[PDB]
């Protein structure tokens, strides 16, 4: 008996589920000997990392295996997250967290004689991220996963930094010399991608030939939901020389982020991504258990675009259909801009991308001809409505017909999609009202904003267990599915036992964190001390040389007076600059410099320390904030959009400093303003001080204690062996400062003094934080994406915990 | 055939 | 309770020694899940063969895993055998074999509704070979994790020969798309090569700086034993580039064996092999179990150099002793000398390796330095023994010193080895007695013959199982290591009952292997007919154009007289030629149009086949072999050292057609010539021809059939279309035909006459093939390996199954 | 420390 029901045997019937301690042991030692092809006397801690997370992702895959399974049965709508970075950190933890493993793991590796602490330290973080975008995108997948929907994760597949005489130095981050235990290879699924060549127009639809070819290598990675037994890919794609001198400029399609041909080589990565996705897509679709198959395409596939970086899937998804699938050029059309939605995260009018046309049409011809192509028709109906308005036209236009005439990525992206949207509310009112005025007076439904937010998973749950711990007595643990859960926590805005509990969960983190700045950068560190963070990428824009100013300042307090009650004060500056970036460089220096001064100075003693914080990643993202008091927002107004950082810091019990712009805006909505920390020029503020006009010169010599450090620096103070050496940043601060860091070196210096204050009445900070807790659950990355679901997706979140017995 |  | 004994629980206690069918499931369904993240209906069936690899693998691992730990514990001396190429074959079945699974796999794989023989057809030949060198390595390796030794393989880690209008057409082996699941990366063991620079004199040792680094990353394969739980290893290293345009100079070194800078490359290939190999072992032996620490190095290390090709291990481990080490150079010397021994499978005198200084010199400078120290002290000895003979010294000395001076890699080999050997007692001979007169002369013992062997395992329990199962029941399987138990087969040559199974075992692979041809090349074929194979690379000196000539004439008594008793005869000739060996690709299209002809025209029927074996290697030679009835060993006297295939013919049931020079001489001494098919010139018999002088004319005319189809060749006949084509052979056949191809056409002819005579006659064929059958014992390549552990490397065999439960 |  029993036929082709044989092939049925091939099921994960009884390797799945059974998530004890002896199995855990027994897959670990199957992993470090059959996989690792090591032993006990010969593996290095290494050897375990691997054997453990191995462990780890047979589970994750279990689940991943039961997933896809469902998804192929329900044929869902699905959505396609395009981004070109994905900054996802560590995975080890957080897939035990979201799976329900982390305690028997615990034990099972307690068992083998291991230290998981060891092993969970092993891990580098996954070089995909390079700023905010590549880590909005990491907590839409775990949002995604987690609220059950039928997501992707699309990007390219790819940076130490290090200090060194006070100076930051590159170095290369070889984040897969061991490999990558995580993420696996599809070769059977490569692709090819082309690029140069030319179109030859028959009666039989346009071809593209003469193509130079790079192939494209899916690398896929599960997404865990937390707890539903839900688990999502993440597809990476890396470039492969097909079979002369060229069979590297594939590879460099892909080998670093963020890099003439650097311009150049940067469309050939944008285009690599998105015709290997499309291509995906496509192929995925036609494959659904599902006249035209693609008259549903818009019902069943929903792509997002974070930022211009994808904007050719427009032409590219229209090349597809009109020169492959062969349909007609309005059909395709319409089913076009139904799958594309973008999402605008630039403020700026001065930094969207724009690709010269010569350049587009060497690599690119069969795409420019389609651009042009959209954009006549998409002139062609503005003519229509507005016939005299010329100055309407040449606006709106896509492309920028001057001195070498050039494509609007960004223009591309709106007429090509069904919705536009920013991230947070003022953010999103520019883009509407402003930034693109003539399409949202055209088809003003199309406008719309979503607010970022943060994953309370990695978050919270992950980093700060101790502050879950706290809260789950309290409130119960629904606030992990659902944030604005916290609110209840004001119900203890007086338990005076509470708030001990609470900045004693402060104490721990902030004392285990002390441990580490000594173990790492040696100094003593004051785990008393208000540990103040500043943790955004090095730039002028982002002030951090206003810390600085406001570090040195504080050092004075201390030396015009060495007895006067000040409140001790760790300050931490953490960050990169681009390798490029001349000023930064020097801001990163004169970090440098001063910290070296007032650590070493035994005058100042436990009262306040400086720390750069090197090579800030997400792991130590998750490292310091928990641990931090006073996070430091404190950006000129209107230069930020949103503000995930930001969120983070106010979620996990540290509490605000700056200014009304970005997402500080919807923190004081939610908390109250009295619960933060703000100051310095309002928009407004500074909407008139530029008309005046800006010269340091006033603040310089009328602010005391400004002259003091302003001239301590450049009276090379801190920079005894080169004085004049930092003379390069009082040019660029009196001349050119486009920041007007001494315009707020007011509000600052002397609002920091109402922390100090604060701080000093323990009561009246934990209430204050505990407002701020309780507030948090807005900017929950939850909460943002079922509104992308509802308003752009048009998909719909589960809570159905996907059966792994069926 | 189912494509994942 | 319980300590550190918890890192004792690190162990394979409870996952190894349990190969039942369950289990055997559950595992393939743990790796197509797990391992492959796969599941039933999206596996392909590459992904089965994976799944039931990846199976497989972790019982080779649990006891390599063992195996490597006798090692340590047991501290034996070490066997490194050192060859560019591995021809290794096919995997699975083979460890299947050794481990005694293939009938719970065989079961476990009919219950998940799977075709095992499809799964094992997926896997592709391992291009690690290109000809006997790498496929004696192969079953060395082998024999060596049988007969119990603490061996190892090293050699490089990098070709489909296609047919087309009758011509060969190269293709690419890309053996590694899907990857190889038997091999293990440990990148955690590379090591730095270096190439050009120069070297500085310090009076703290010399020192080699501005040096080019290139990294070798080692790849491990598990080697098994048959049956007694020993597994060896093979670690094949690849280039890698370290961090402008050089970063593939790297990678060249790795792409492609036997390759100006073709020469150089060859050069840096060779060096890279050596170097990261050499350093390799100096790290294991200072990390054995075990004044100073290399005293020992001889009695724990032995390296066999296969070939001149790796013949800079002399100075390289010369330069790390002296330079790295730094022991005197007298020391060194006296540790080298006893570690390596030489192998020289070179008949020739015009083919040894011979570097030209000026690049030895631009490329490895500490080098050359050596190499000039090893060659004056090696004179330096000679002109005191003989004071006078100025010219035993220029001949004896390393050095070629003229044009270009050279240095005679195989004059480094033998000063630098304490044994030098040869494949076969005459080859062995001309070694010693001619080729290396005045080398044997001095130190006369240093010389001596190993004579080549066949491993039992691969070539018959495997390829033919049937003739293993038959000999089995009539001689036990103690056959298995120890082939010359076959001699107690002769007790059957009165059996005509045992004559009769033999013969059918022969029909059967014999019926089989037809299948293959039919499905293959398409062609009717005759079951019935003999099947005569030549399977050899196709070359000048290699004749198959005799068989060729052997072929048409066959065909002409089919046609000046088409009913006269013919013995229906199915032949066979595969093999590849080098891309840019003009003539052989002439032959290769020669014997293609021929056999059109010879195919089509319906009045030969089923009476005479002809058949290119495309794309020839070792799996491929697993299927014709064991259903062979003639082997055709036809190469001109004088040109053949050994003959590994010459020996799997005859150990399954094939019979012999060739002359008296490399395997077929032992052959006859072991059977008796009277059982074998010996013809044309001895080597004495063409020692005379050539003073005598040879042109075809002579032959052409007295012998009329030659005529026939020596004129039917050139007159257009198999060549319609361009009977002018092969009018390139005729002029390197009368005119340069440096084998003498005609001067046998006699002998041959009619020696094959007799064959179709015997072949009339079963029963004197079978009484006659179990004549060979069991004379093929002496031809193991255990036997070979025993004799090298005696009398080379000092090391003896084991019959201990290593415990897997310990 | 064992080198295999
Ligand atoms: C490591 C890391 N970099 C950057 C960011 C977020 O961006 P920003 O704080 O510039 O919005 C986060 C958040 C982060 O964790
Ligand atoms: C595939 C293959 N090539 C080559 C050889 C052996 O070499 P030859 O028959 O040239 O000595 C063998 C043996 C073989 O199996």
């Amino acid at each position: 008996l029993t036929d082709q029901e044989k092939r049925r045997q091939i099921s994960i019937r009884g390797i799945v589920g059974v998530e004890n301690v002896a199995e855990l042991k027994k897959s670990f030692n199957r992993h470090l000997h059959f996989t690792l092809v090591k032993d006990r006397n010969v593996a290095t801690t290494r050897d375990y990392y691997f054997a453990l997370a191995h462990t780890v992702r047979d589970h994750l895959v279990g689940r991943w295996i039961r997933t896809q399974q469902h998804y192929y049965d329900k044929c869902p709508k699905r959505v396609y997250y395009l981004s070109l970075e994905f900054y996802m950190g560590r995975t080890l933890q957080n897939t035990m967290i979201n799976l329900g493993l982390q305690n028997a793991c615990d034990e099972a590796i307690y068992q083998l004689g291991l230290d998981i602490e060891e092993l969970e330290e092993i891990e580098e973080d996954a070089g995909l991220g390079n700023g905010g975008l590549g880590r909005l995108a990491a907590c839409f997948l775990d949002s995604m996963a987690t609220l059950g929907l039928a997501a992707y994760g699309y990007g390219i597949r790819y940076f130490n930094q290090k200090i060194r005489d006070g100076w930051q130095v590159e170095e290369a981050d070889d984040w897969l010399r061991y490999g990558n235990p995580w993420e696996k290879s599809r070769p059977e699924f490569m692709l090819p991608v082309h690029f140069y060549g030319k179109v030859e127009h028959t009666n039989t639809g346009t071809k593209w030939i003469d193509t130079q070819v790079v192939l494209a290598l899916p690398y896929d990675t599960p997404v865990p939901g937390y707890m539903n037994n839900t688990v999502n890919t993440m597809r990476l794609w890396s470039a492969r020389a097909p079979n002369v001198l060229d069979r590297n400029l594939a590879e460099n399609i892909s080998r670093v982020l963020y890099p003439f041909e650097g311009k150049e080589l940067r469309l050939k990565q944008e285009y690599f991504v998105v015709a290997a996705t499309l291509q995906d897509i496509i192929r995925r679709f036609k494959a659904s258990k599902f006249g035209t198959v693609f008259d549903a395409f818009p019902d069943q596939v929903a792509i997002q675009l974070n930022d211009t970086h994808p904007a050719l899937a427009i032409p590219e998804l229209m090349r597809i259909f009109v020169d492959i699938e062969k349909l007609p050029w309005s059909k395709a059309w319409e089913l076009t801009q139904k799958t594309f939605a973008y999402t605008n995260h630039t403020v700026l009018p001065e930094a969207l991308e724009r690709w010269p046309v010569d350049l587009v049409e060497k690599l690119l011809p069969r795409h420019l001809e389609i651009i042009y192509e959209i954009n006549q028709k998409h002139l062609d109906r503005i003519v229509a409505l507005f016939p005299k308005d010329v100055d309407r036209l040449r606006r709106m236009s896509l492309i920028e017909e001057e001195g070498s005439k050039r494509i609007n990525m960004a223009h591309l992206c709106i007429v090509g999609s069904h919705a536009v949207n920013g991230v947070a509310k003022i953010h999103s009112d520019i883009v509407k009202t402003k930034v693109f005025k003539d399409f949202s007076e055209l088809e003003p439904d199309k406008f719309q904003n979503k607010t970022n937010g943060i994953t309370p998973r990695r978050w919270l749950l992950l980093c700060n267990p101790g502050l879950a711990e706290l809260i789950a007595e309290k409130i119960g643990e629904d606030y992990v599915k659902d944030l604005s859960q916290l609110t209840k926590l004001h119900s203890f805005l007086g338990d005076d036992v509470f708030l001990r509990e609470l900045a004693k969960v402060k104490q721990e983190n902030k004392l285990k964190f002390s441990q580490f700045l000594e173990t790492e950068y040696k100094v003593k560190i004051n785990p008393s001390s208000m540990f103040d963070v500043q943790v955004k990428r090095i730039h002028e824009y982002k002030r951090q040389l206003l810390n600085c100013l406001h570090v040195i300042t504080m050092y004075n307090r201390i030396k015009k007076d060495p007895k006067k009650l000040f409140v001790p004060r760790t300050v931490i500056i953490g960050g990169k600059a681009a390798p490029g970036y001349h000023m930064a460089k020097m801001i990163i220096k004169l970090i440098t410099s001063v910290a070296d001064v007032v650590n070493n100075d035994p005058m100042v003693g436990s009262k306040l320390k400086v720390i750069f914080l090197e090579n800030y990643r997400v792991s130590l993202a998750e490292k310091v904030i928990p641990a931090t008091d006073l996070s430091e927002q404190i950006s000129t107004a209107g230069t930020e959009a949103s503000g995930t950082g930001n969120m983070k810091f106010m979620l996990n019990g540290a509490l605000t400093i700056g200014t009304m712009d970005g997402a500080n805006v919807e923190m004081a909505e939610e908390a109250g303003e009295e619960n933060l920390f703000i100051f310095g020029m309002r928009i407004d503020d500074v909407a008139a001080l530029d008309k005046k006009g800006y010269e340091a010169k006033e603040y310089y010599e009328a602010l005391p204690e400004l002259k003091l450090v302003i001239d301590q620096i450049d009276n090379g103070f801190f920079s005894p062996k080169q004085p004049d050496l930092f003379k390069d940043i009082i040019n660029m601060l009196f001349y050119h400062d486009r920041f007007k860091v001494f315009a707020d070196y007011e509000a600052y210096v002397k609002c920091q003094d109402k922390v100090s204050q604060l701080y000093m009445n323990p009561k009246a900070w934990n209430t204050m934080v505990l407002k701020n807790i309780a507030a948090s659950g807005k900017f929950s990355s939850d909460r943002t994406i079922k509104e992308y679901a509802q308003n752009i997706w048009n998909v719909e979140p589960s809570d159905l915990k996907i059966s792994l017995s069926n | 055939g189912p494509y994942y």
